[PDB]
């Protein structure tokens, strides 16, 4: 679940 | 900040309440002057609410009871001929006659009437919370004259009952400055300062000669009544009452430390630290022994010789605040519910 | 300090700003009396510039000329002051928008090359200066033109009349009397007409 | 930031005054001096801070 | 330390209790629930000594004077006691009122302004009323700085007081310069044509004031305000400068996926009432999936000329295919152009007129009885046994409008109504003979004087008709249920359901469901679920708009709770329930659908964002809820 | 003739009747505004000439324009006075 | 609306 | 603001 609010993050390690 | 432990003594005595009833709601969680009163074997007590209530000083029981209503009534009992004058915080004095309780006068006065009632020279003097102080007429109820005194824009609650000596009447003030004025016209003699510092002032008194103030965190100081000047001072402070006798000054300060100093140059003779910042009332002088009261309802009564603990004793739940009197062997108090406490 | 402030002056030569800004204040909110707090905050001001932190960047140059004017390197602060106010003001043309942070930068740029004549900026300072005139006369040009579109030719005479009294020498104002020709047609006073017709053809080549 | 739009900004020309009257007086609020040209300008200024001991 | 008691001295009108009950200060603080507190400072103090000056004076006590007052604590500084003393005086009745000073020849409005009945009794709040209504009376005529003082007189004899008031309105000032500040995206000309006040004229207050109401019912800014300083060494010259600060105004998004329930879609939105600051409204929405193509482009100058008149036009293309590959099932092709234009007849009347003209391409439609009444209405008689079919429209339609817009505000209005009114009809020659009128009202009546408790009153009214024996198309029926309409339903749902004839259904899979497939032994019409909404519609909304209970004061001005009841049917008036017995009777608008709940309205940087909770507590058989909904827009 | 609704358009120094009237020649330019209200247009081309100008466009019903052109010289003397109250 | 038997749902389509 | 979902991009722009 990629967060793109002006940083680029995963909200959870998916996997 | 925080109210001192209760302080475990071994009590020489066991004292014990003659006898205990309640005049009505009393005084409650407000400050006031009200205090019951003793003179021809008969207790007049009353409460804030209104109602006005008198008992014999032997056998407690009621005898007359009136309402005067909220009547707010602030100014404490004090009993003098065939009447009793009692201050309302609604600007009123009432004269109730000593027999029935029946009205004899009602006057209003200048001001909300906080001060303790003081009959003299036919005259009853009343000082009201905005400063200034009236005289009225015993029987007819008329004001004679009023002076007024100066007011700072704080103050403290309670208003300075004058001393009267010598055909003049000596007052305190809420800006510290002691007053004298004369019976006959009420022309001012003298004043005096002893003194954010409040320098509130509260009751003198004249044992001879000169005059006795101590103004609340201000000065302890000795100033004589025909000049108005001071003689000596002594840093301590308060707002309760003191008592005088022999040659030794009884008082509790700021901080509610009970202790001893002389007429002659003020030194101290002993002090007592165990009931700090328990909100003492004013102490009296019982049985040979200095008896005080605390918010809590704990009597404490101390040797007077240097200052130790002789008897404490659990009276009322309710605690006290107001002023205890002492007369004719009797001595009685009013707890804040208004339940009068006569103690053996 | 050193070990991250090293580290710091590498890194904002290599323009990753949004971090370092995060050192720099690392650096200045730690040693606010340090030997190196000066350059830390003159550091902190190019790259808030250069990043788009443009009000953060206002309010430490104001921090900054507070504390010490006595500062050798004052010219440099006044200019990034100028380039930051202008940096607020502003491909289509924007000039008719709030042309209040253009005048502040006229006016920041406008002290500089008074008070620093010798200073290596004046001469994009003066360029910049000629631009925001240009930019300030374009906007009362606009309100002028809405003025007369609308109907109000006493507001367009004194628009362009301010605009002759302030920004004599700008195209705009050039571009703007036949506006104040216009209005003094429309208000049938022939008398200024011809006087504003006889200013533009001494000027129209 | 980083912007040249004011290079290309047109060069100012004061407005010449036709005889037989006065343009209107000129506020000095606005004024650009003269100043020496010997200067570095756009990309080729430099834009970072001067190294200080 | 706290309130002890306030105690009042010498007041004999008034009882205490009534005296202390408008103070701020509170003397007792009720166990039941939580009022305030009895914290006392000595700021309110002030205000609480001139609101009880204010309450003797508006009674008839012209007399009336604070003697003193005694603020004091206990030893053990835990109380306080506030005592007020207090001379009353007599009781004085208005006599009558003399005007005198240079009025500048407004005496005429002065005297009639200042007239009062005979023998009323004096009003301290009056009399400020008037000082300040003639302030109001002289700054319409430029005279923005007046003079004005009024003194009583009291007679003590005759129980009466007299108000001599002098005016002088001074210079009439003239406004040199009109100046916007923090405009940095709008174009100043947008703001400078909402303009009343005119540059080089004198002052109008009711101008100012008319110029800063239609910036505020624009919607383009907030917290919109004036100041008319002075402009200095002159003795009537003002500068008048609006200062506003910019939102982010609409919301643009776009989305790409693949594998989701509509497969590989790209579907992207674009909504700006303010587009780059020039103040047109430009909307471009569209989707592509593997079921439908669409794009709407719509761009509207509202000032196409100087005078506020607009030039609107709407472009769009629409293509559903319900089956990818064999391309034999339901398919909708609709595309066409609408170009408006609206006008201003009044400060807050507009009127629209244009012309529309849509293409509507459909084939292989699946039976159902009311676009079976529709197809036999445009004089065409397919068969009805199978899902082979086509109908094909061109219809050109004068649009019509009518716009009412008194708001407060243009995002979150406190208090004046809307009214917009929307109308078709089609020129003679298309291929639909139809009329359309739409009415939504929205009026906010604030309950405080402050504007934070308003209720607001929404009303959503449809009517469509055939108009030459032909029926209106059933593409342009009424829909409710969703954020737009009655909130706890399903989005579109509400309104007449399909009934299905047993037909031969196209591409037929046997492990899917299919409403009267013959393949399924479907012998008679089906009763379903399937919505298709109806020629008549009405919807109606009373919201309660309530402060956010947790919300900060810098965001208060973007958050907007209210709880709602909504209030909605949608019927189809041209049901004919005598031939369909058993069938519901959707001709019936009897079966209002009615929901209650919770909506939170937000400002976000992201675009307006509706976020909804209700209980459809009303419902009906073949109607499914959905109770959390949520809107990208407005 | 439209139907479109226009503002009441404004414009110059409210010229009343009796201001026009009291306005005399060989008077000072300061006073002159004392009486009429600052002049919201004067000749900025070098020549002390005032334009008190009444411009009002009321919707659509008519242009209503009185100018007053003062010629002052070069110590503020007024010497002409030019009242035109039409186009 | 429009009903997608292969996917058993009805796609709204209406503006 | 920008979220990526399973093999499904969104993004919403501010300013």
């Amino acid at each position: 679940f990629g967060t793109i609010h002006k940083r680029r993050f995963r909200y959870w390690f998916c996997g | 900040v925080k109210m001192s432990p209760l302080p475990t003594v071994e009590n020489q005595f066991t004292p014990t309440t003659a006898w205990s009833t309640s005049v009505g709601s009393g005084i409650g969680n407000f400050y006031s002057n009200l205090h019951p009163a003793l003179a021809d074997n008969v207790v007049y007590a009353a409460d804030r609410a209104g109602l006005v209530k008198a008992l014999n000083a032997d056998d407690g029981k009621e005898i007359w009871s009136v309402s005067l209503a909220p009547a707010l009534l602030s100014g404490g009992v004090t009993v003098s001929g065939g009447h009793v004058y009692i201050g309302s915080e609604k600007a009123q004095v009432y004269a109730l006659n000593t027999s029935d309780g029946t009205v004899a006068w009602q006057t209003k006065v200048a001001g909300e009437a906080l001060s303790r009632p003081v009959v003299s020279d036919g005259l009853v003097l009343i000082h009201t919370s905005n400063g200034q102080l009236q005289a009225l007429n015993e029987a007819d109820g008329a004001v004679k004259w009023t002076v007024n005194l100066d007011m700072p824009s704080l103050s403290l609650r309670g208003e300075s009952a004058p001393t009267t000596a010598f055909g003049a009447a000596v007052v305190g003030g809420d800006n510290g400055r002691v007053s004298a004025v004369l019976m006959e016209q009420g022309q001012m003699i003298w004043q005096q300062r002893i003194s954010r510092l409040s320098d509130v002032d509260t009751t003198p008194v004249v044992v001879n000669g000169v005059v006795f103030a101590l103004a609340y965190n201000g000065n302890l100081t000795a100033l004589d009544l025909r000049s108005g000047q001071i003689m000596w001072k002594r840093e301590l402070g308060s707002v309760n009452d003191f008592i005088v006798d022999g040659n030794r000054i009884y008082l509790v300060d700021q901080n509610d430390r009970v202790m001893a100093l002389t007429i002659d140059g003020g030194v101290t003779l002993w002090t007592q630290s165990d009931l700090l910042h328990r909100l003492l009332t004013s102490p009296v002088l019982y049985n040979g022994n200095l008896v005080v009261g605390d918010s809590e309802g704990y009597l404490h009564w101390i040797n007077v010789e240097d200052g130790r603990f002789v008897a404490q004793q659990k009276v009322d739940s309710s605690g006290f605040q107001t002023e205890p009197v002492a007369a004719d062997g009797k001595l009685l108090i009013q707890a804040k519910d208004g339940t009068v406490y006569s103690i053996t | 300090p050193n070990e991250i402030y090293a580290t710091a002056q590498q890194k904002l030569q290599d323009g990753n700003w949004r971090q370092a800004i995060t050192q720099l204040e690392a650096l200045d909110n730690r040693y606010p009396f340090g030997p190196y707090s000066q350059q830390v905050q003159l550091d902190l001001i190019y790259a808030y510039y250069k990043n788009a932190d443009l009000p953060l960047a206002q309010a430490a140059i104001d921090r900054f000329i507070r504390l010490n004017p006595t500062h050798p390197n004052i010219d440099y602060v006044m200019y990034m002051r100028g380039l930051t106010n202008m940096a607020l003001d502003d491909g289509v043309d924007r000039s008719d928008r709030d042309p209040q942070h253009a005048r502040a930068a006229f006016s920041d740029f406008s002290k500089l090359v008074r008070g620093y004549p010798n200073s290596q900026y004046t001469t994009d300072a003066t360029k910049r200066l000629v631009f925001l005139k240009d930019r300030l006369a374009k906007y009362e040009y606009s309100v002028a033109e809405y003025y007369t579109e609308r109907g109000a030719w006493v507001a367009v005479v004194n628009r362009v009349e301010g605009m002759l009294r302030d920004y004599p020498d700008t195209q705009a104002t050039r571009d703007a009397l036949p506006l104040m020709e216009n209005a003094y047609r429309q208000m049938q006073m022939n008398a200024q007409a011809e006087k504003v017709a006889k200013i533009i053809a001494a000027n129209s080549s | 930031s980083g912007d040249e739009a004011y290079l290309e900004a047109a060069p100012l020309a004061e407005l010449h005054a036709p005889a037989g009257m006065i343009l209107p007086v000129t506020s000095g609020d606005y004024a650009i001096p003269v100043t020496n040209g010997s200067g570095a300008v756009g990309k080729a200024l430099d834009i970072r801070p001067p190294a200080q001991p | 330390a706290e309130i002890q008691q306030i105690n009042i001295v010498g007041n004999h009108a008034f009882t205490t209790d009534e005296l202390i009950s408008h103070f701020q200060l509170r003397d007792e603080v009720p166990w039941w629930n939580v009022v305030g507190d009895r914290k006392y400072q000595k700021q309110k103090l002030a205000g609480d000594l001139e609101t009880l000056r204010s309450y003797y004076l508006d009674r008839g006590y012209a007399r009336f004077n604070i003697d003193s007052t005694q603020v004091s604590l206990t030893p053990d500084k835990k109380g306080i006691y506030v005592t007020v003393n207090i001379t009353e005086g007599d009781q004085y009745k208005l006599s009558g009122v003399e005007v005198s000073g240079n009025l500048a020849g407004h005496s005429a409005e002065i005297e009639q302004l200042t007239k009062i009945e005979p023998g009323e009794l004096y009003n301290g709040t009056k009399v400020t009323k008037m000082e300040d209504d003639i302030k109001k009376l002289l700054g319409r005529y430029g005279y923005a700085y007046p003079r004005v003082q009024s003194m009583p007189e009291i007679n003590d004899a005759d129980k009466t007081v007299k108000l001599r008031v002098n005016v002088d309105a001074g210079n009439r000032f003239y406004v040199r310069k009109i100046r916007f500040e923090g405009n940095d995206t709008s174009k100043d000309a947008v703001l400078r044509r909402e303009m009343r006040q005119m540059e080089g004229a004198w002052l109008g207050s009711d101008l100012v004031d008319q110029g800063k109401e239609r910036l505020n019912r624009l919607g383009f800014f907030e917290t919109v305000d004036t100041d008319t300083q002075r402009v200095p060494g002159s003795p009537d010259q003002v500068d008048v400068v609006y200062k506003v600060k910019e939102r982010n105004t609409g919301s643009f998004n776009f989305g790409i996926g693949y594998g989701t329930e509509s497969g590989v879609s790209f579907q992207a939105g674009v909504q700006q009432d303010n587009w780059l600051g020039t103040g047109y409204a430009v909307g471009i929405n569209g989707t592509k999936n593997d079921y439908q193509t669409y794009a709407e482009l719509s761009v509207t100058n509202p000032y196409f000329t100087v005078d506020g008149v607009s030039l609107g036009g709407r472009l769009f293309y629409n293509d559903f295919q319900a089956d990818d590959a064999d391309l034999s099932d339901y398919t909708n092709k609709s595309y066409g152009t609408d170009v408006t234009l609206g006008f201003p007849i009044n400060e807050y009347n507009s009127l629209r007129a244009g012309l529309g003209y849509v293409h509507n391409s459909l084939s292989n439609m699946q039976p159902q009885v009311a676009m079976w009444r529709y197809l036999y209405s445009m004089g065409e008689h397919p068969s009805t046994s199978d899902q082979d079919n086509s109908f094909k429209t061109d219809d050109f339609t004068f649009n019509y409008g009518w716009t009412y817009n008194k708001l407060d505000r243009g995002y979150f209005p406190t208090d004046g109504s809307r009214v917009n009114l929307t109308g078709k009809v089609t020129i003679p020659g298309s291929d639909n003979e139809y009329y359309k009128v739409t009415l939504d009202t929205a009026t906010y009546v604030p309950i405080d004087d402050d504007h934070k408790w308003v209720v607001l009153g929404r009303t959503r009214w449809g009517y469509g008709d055939g108009l030459g024996g032909k029926e209106m198309p059933f593409y342009e029926n009424f829909y409710a249920g969703g954020s737009s309409t009655v909130r706890g339903f399903q989005s579109n749902t509400i309104g007449p359901k399909a009934v299905y004839f047993p037909h031969q259904a196209s591409n037929y899979d046997p492990d899917y469901d299919y409403e009267c497939a013959t393949q399924d032994g479907a012998k008679d019409l089906c009763k379903s679920d399937d919505a298709v909404g109806g020629n008549a519609m009405a919807v109606a909304s009373l919201e309660f708009i309530t402060p956010t209970p947790f919300i900060s004061d810098k965001y208060a001005n973007s958050v907007r709770t209210s709880f709602f009841w909504d209030m909605g049917t949608v019927w189809d008036t041209n049901w004919d329930s005598s031939q369909y017995s058993g069938y519901p009777d959707y001709s019936d608008p009897s079966n209002i659908r009615m929901s209650a709940g919770i909506a939170l309205q937000w400002m976000s940087p992201l675009g307006p964002l509706v976020f909804s909770y209700a209980q459809p507590f009303k419902k009906y058989d073949g109607d499914k809820a959905e109770q959390f909904q949520f809107n990208i827009g407005k | 003739e439209r139907v479109v609704y226009r503002p009441d358009i404004n414009q110059g120094n409210y010229l009343t009747a009796n201001d026009v009237s009291k306005i005399r020649v060989g008077m000072t330019q300061q006073q002159v505004a004392y009486a009429l209200g600052t002049p919201l247009m004067s000749d900025p081309f070098g020549t002390n000439t005032w334009f008190y100008v009444f411009r009002q466009q009321p919707g659509h019903e008519g242009v209503t324009q009185q100018t007053l052109t003062l010629t002052f010289n070069s110590s503020g003397v007024l010497t002409n006075i030019d009242n035109k109250p039409a186009l």
